[PDB]
């Protein structure tokens, strides 16, 4: 199922935009 | 010949383990990565066409628990397509770690992951800014001078979906046809000047018009007026690159038309940035998914 080798880039409601992901430092 | 399996198992059975703790491989198995994997960069365009769906990635300069994070987080290989966009080695502690990684993925997933050259995939940087001394003090300079060999045949750039344009550092007012990018040669170290330095050197800045002399000593920086000129000629939509460390681990520039990544948080353990990866689905809907240290 490879993705090596007409659409547009868009982009989501402002608050779909950033998904976070807190992790603890040690 | 390759144990790849067993490589990668030892590489992932330290998440969560001792803080900082080492995957110490053998250097016939390190060999084995750089050989198999330069033959995989040479066989694939060093101009890569990619389709959606991905994610990329910025820099991770040795941040190997990182890396790891960004896997799980995102969905370890193979379960989602990645693009890097270079600098896995370098200011880290875990330079051997993070690009053995790499490396292995490449080889095990060639057609659903990718890595790109940064300026730091070259011997006359990684000598000075921490790799050559990681590899001296934990293997010797002969495994550098294979290291060596394996990077200088990294592709260069890549596109996706005919609209998204990505490569380390940026656009080069030498850039006038993709195919120039196309006839460039491997094996090649990376020149002091010239459209491939300008590739993994170049910068946007906000206040330059046209092109202006890059503080860094090498290449140029380029304004938003030459983004847009830039992707109107060539029919793309956005500049996807990395290079330069940035607050919340992604930023736009030219009013969405270029982004940058950079994907290791608190950089040195000397900036408070997030990492970040863009995720481009099929209809090519980009979005972030940010790591951060809780706070
Ligand atoms: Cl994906
Ligand atoms: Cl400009
Ligand atoms: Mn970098
Ligand atoms: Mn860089």
């Amino acid at each position: 199922k490879g993705i090596l080798k007409r659409k547009n880039v868009h982009w989501p409601e402002e608050g779909k935009l950033r998904e976070y992901f807190y992790f603890e430092l040690d | 010949s390759l144990n790849l399996d067993s490589i990668i198992g030892r590489l992932l059975e330290v998440q969560g383990s001792r803080p900082g703790k080492n995957v110490q491989l053998t250097e016939n198995e390190i060999r084995g990565l750089c050989l198999k994997s330069r033959e995989i960069f040479l066989s694939q365009p060093i101009l890569l066409e990619l389709e959606a769906p991905l994610k990329i990635c910025g820099d991770i300069h040795g941040q190997y628990y990182d890396l790891l994070r960004l896997f799980e987080y995102g969905g370890f290989p193979p379960e989602s397509n990645y693009l890097f966009l270079g600098d896995y080695v370098d200011r880290g502690k875990q330079s051997l770690e993070t690009i053995c990684l790499l490396l292995a993925y490449k080889i095990k997933y060639p057609e659903n992951f990718f890595l790109l050259r940064g300026n730091h995939e070259c011997a006359s940087i990684n000598r000075i800014y921490g790799f050559y001394d990681e590899c001296k003090r934990r293997y010797n300079i002969k495994l550098w001078k294979t290291f060596t060999d394996c990077f200088n045949c990294l592709p260069i750039a890549a596109i996706v979906d005919e609209k998204i344009f990505c490569c380390h550092g940026g656009l080069s007012p030498d850039l006038q046809s993709m195919e120039q990018i196309r006839r460039i040669m491997r094996p090649t170290d990376v020149p002091d000047q010239g459209l491939l330095c300008d590739l993994l050197w170049s910068d946007p800045d906000k206040d330059v018009q046209g092109w202006g002399e890059n503080d860094r000593g090498v290449s140029f920086t380029f304004g938003a007026e030459v983004v847009a000129k830039f992707l109107h000629k060539h029919d793309l939509d956005l500049i996807c690159r990395a290079h330069q460390v940035v607050e919340d681990g992604y930023e736009f520039f030219a009013k969405r038309q270029l982004v940058t990544l950079f994907s290791a948080p608190n950089y040195c353990g000397e900036f408070d940035n997030a990492g970040a990866m863009m995720s481009v689905d099929e209809t090519l809907m980009c979005s972030f998914q940010i790591l951060k240290p809780a706070d």
